[PDB]
């Protein structure tokens, strides 16, 4: 029902768990290096970009976003992505975004 | 040579009872476990007995606050011995708890 992904602050998939095949049809190697906004419905792209910008300012708090993701089977799936930044406190490396992506009902 | 912070970090996912529902492949080169042999097993089975009470309290705090940073704790490695870790756990709720996302960092010196 869900998969984990890791993104850079720009939205690029840098890690994708294999449960993505059952959820959105794509293999992890088909998502890696691509931006999440490239799979997002044009009406939801600005909301998804604003949410990635804001999750960085919320100190590890979860930020959820609902948007339509274009699956490999050519359907717009409603996805609920719960994201939070992670920054290893022993370092000053740029934070990355951790996401849990679930196909949910818009009802 | 020893591993850096990023290479010593692995993600895990858990149901609300601490059982593993997902584990990143990076755990294998750090702790010896293959993700598949961890599924369905409680994280508690791997804590060193001297950290079990502290981990119970960290789980209770995580369940009430939604996010927690564990203290330093020991996790039993596959072929014996204990490795020191620190985890940032986060509860993924339905905006009702669905699961716990862990970002696990190995504190111990790991070669390569
Ligand atoms: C948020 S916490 O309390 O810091 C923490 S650490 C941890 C864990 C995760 C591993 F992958 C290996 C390991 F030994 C323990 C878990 C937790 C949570 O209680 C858990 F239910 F989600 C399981």
């Amino acid at each position: 029902t869900r998969f984990i992904s890791r993104h850079n602050i720009e939205g690029i998939f840098t890690f994708v768990d294999h449960r993505c095949v059952a959820t959105v049809g794509y293999q992890p190697q088909e998502l890696l290096g691509k931006n999440i906004v490239e799979f997002c419905h044009p009406e939801d792209q600005q909301l998804l970009r604003d949410s990635f910008q804001q999750v960085v300012k919320l100190k590890g708090q979860v930020l959820s976003v609902m948007f339509r993701f274009r699956s490999k089977n050519q359907e717009w799936l409603w996805m609920r992505t719960s994201s939070f930044t992670f920054q290893n406190p022993y370092s000053d490396e740029i934070e990355y975004i951790i996401c849990t992506n679930t196909n949910v009902k818009n009802s | 040579e020893f591993k850096g912070l990023d290479s010593k970090t692995f993600l895990s996912e858990h149901s609300m009872d601490m059982k593993f529902t997902y584990c990143d492949d990076r755990i294998t080169e750090l702790i010896g476990y293959h993700p598949e042999e961890l599924l369905g097993r409680s994280a508690y089975e791997f804590y060193h007995a001297l950290d079990s009470e502290n981990m119970t309290k960290s789980h209770q705090n995580l369940c009430t606050k939604g996010q927690v940073v564990s203290g330093q704790y020991r996790m039993l490695a596959k072929h014996g011995g204990y490795v020191w870790l620190e985890t940032q756990g986060t509860v993924i709720y339905n905006p009702q708890p669905q699961c716990i996302m862990c970002v696990n960092y190995v504190l111990s010196e790991i070669e390569k």
